[PDB]
């Protein structure tokens, strides 16, 4: 869950 | 939708999407990383653009961060691409240094900046906890990730980007 995600 | 399309840039001030230039503000300034030999062990640190500095974050217990030093950074300044190891392996999902890259149509990659010899300085940019300290927006462009300034950044201010809602919950925000 420590995955950076874009809008 | 232009909103969701890789080929398009976005102008903060106008709310315009464009391919080459905002019709009002012209083409965006992309700042180059500094030159460093591929695979260098301190590649991520050494790739840092002039005018910035890697120093302990102002966020408590957040490790290192990236500070602006030289002069005011204007709105709409672009940084990147975020570098790292490209992979679909889901243990990359957990490094804490990965961005999801959407290849469209329910398929995706990770770019994992965990390894300093493969990553660039953007791995050191910390996560904003409130929209008042956020001065970078991460976004996907040409199948890669870039950060752009969404406010003026004065000397002595830390650069801070929003990691997405899932990682933010994980950070307790
Ligand atoms: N708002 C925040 N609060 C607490 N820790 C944060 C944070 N933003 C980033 N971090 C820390 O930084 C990690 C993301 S990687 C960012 C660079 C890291 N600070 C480093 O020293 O290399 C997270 O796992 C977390 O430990
Ligand atoms: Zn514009």
């Amino acid at each position: 869950a420590r995955t950076k995600q874009t809008a | 939708a232009m909103s969701q399309d890789d080929d398009y840039l976005y102008c903060e001030k106008c709310q315009n999407f464009f391919i080459d230039s905002c019709p009002n503000h012209g083409p965006p300034l992309f700042v180059k990383d500094s030159m460093v030999d591929r695979g260098h062990p301190n590649h991520s640190v050494l790739s840092l653009p002039p005018g910035l500095r890697i120093s302990p974050s102002g966020i408590p217990e957040a490790g290192l961060g990236v500070w602006n030093e030289a002069s005011d950074l204007p709105v709409g300044l672009h940084f990147g691409p975020y570098e790292g190891q490209i992979t679909e392996d889901e243990e990359a999902a957990n490094s804490g240094y990965s961005w999801l890259i959407t290849k469209g149509r329910n398929c995706y990659e990770y770019v994992d900046g965990q390894d300093e010899s493969q990553a660039n300085w953007m791995r050191y940019v910390n996560c904003a906890r409130d929209d008042e300290e956020q001065n970078l927006v991460a976004f996907q462009y040409h199948r890669k990730i870039f950060y752009r300034t969404c406010r003026v950044i004065r000397p002595g201010c830390e650069l801070l980007v929003w990691y997405g809602d899932e990682y933010g919950q994980e950070l307790g925000i």
